[PDB]
């Protein structure tokens, strides 16, 4: 709804949104692995040499 | 693979002193308990004495016929024995070693100590010489 002969103060490096969405994200990320395997098992000694290939 | 680096023989008279060592590699010493003996050409097998790591005291055993003449201390940094002889006999011509126990408990699971693979090495140096 272009509010015509309006002009505001816009600032970014202030935004809170910008704060909001980074929370948002990391927090959804952290939510999709709360149902996987973790991987502690395998914390173990791994002899290892190159590929032959 | 372990090993125990011998080193420091040398040609010596009863009047004088040396010093036998051994470094290890693979091995550290932060908990190995070391013991050297010591066979003398046509002789049988004569414990000198033991050390045990400075982690459990740094407590010292020593064989009465060698006591007090030849001595066993530890570096602690770069893992190397030492055996430390001084004003000896016609008597101590020999070979020495020095000897430890590897052991090694490989455990299948960090919730029971239960089952595991246990493996035992007798590590040897290579042995170096006391002369009169
Ligand atoms: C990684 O090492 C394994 C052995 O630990 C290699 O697998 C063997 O390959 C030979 C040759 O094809 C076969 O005869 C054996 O039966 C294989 N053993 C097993 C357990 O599969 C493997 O090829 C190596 N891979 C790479 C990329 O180097």
């Amino acid at each position: 709804i272009h509010l015509e002969n309006v002009t505001e103060e816009f600032n970014m490096w202030k935004n809170n949104m910008v704060e909001q969405m980074h929370e948002d994200i990391i927090s959804l990320w952290d939510q999709s692995l709360k149902p996987c395997v973790k991987l502690t098992p395998l914390c173990v000694t791994l002899q290892c040499t190159n590929v032959t290939n | 693979e372990v090993q125990l680096v011998e080193s420091g023989g040398d040609l010596v008279k009863p009047g004088g002193s040396l010093r036998l060592s051994c470094a290890a590699s693979g091995f550290t010493f932060s908990d190995a308990w070391m013991s050297w003996v010591r066979q003398a050409p046509g002789k049988g097998l004569e414990w000198v004495g033991r050390i045990k790591s400075n982690i459990d005291g740094g407590t010292t055993d020593y064989v009465a016929p060698v006591k007090g003449r030849f001595t066993i201390s530890r570096d602690d940094s770069k893992n190397t024995l030492y055996l430390q002889m001084n004003s000896l006999k016609t008597e101590d011509t020999a070979v020495y070693y020095c000897t430890t126990g590897v052991e090694t408990y490989d455990f299948w699971s960090g919730y029971d100590d239960h089952y595991y693979d246990y493996y035992f090495r007798d590590v040897w140096g290579k042995g170096t010489t006391v002369t009169v």
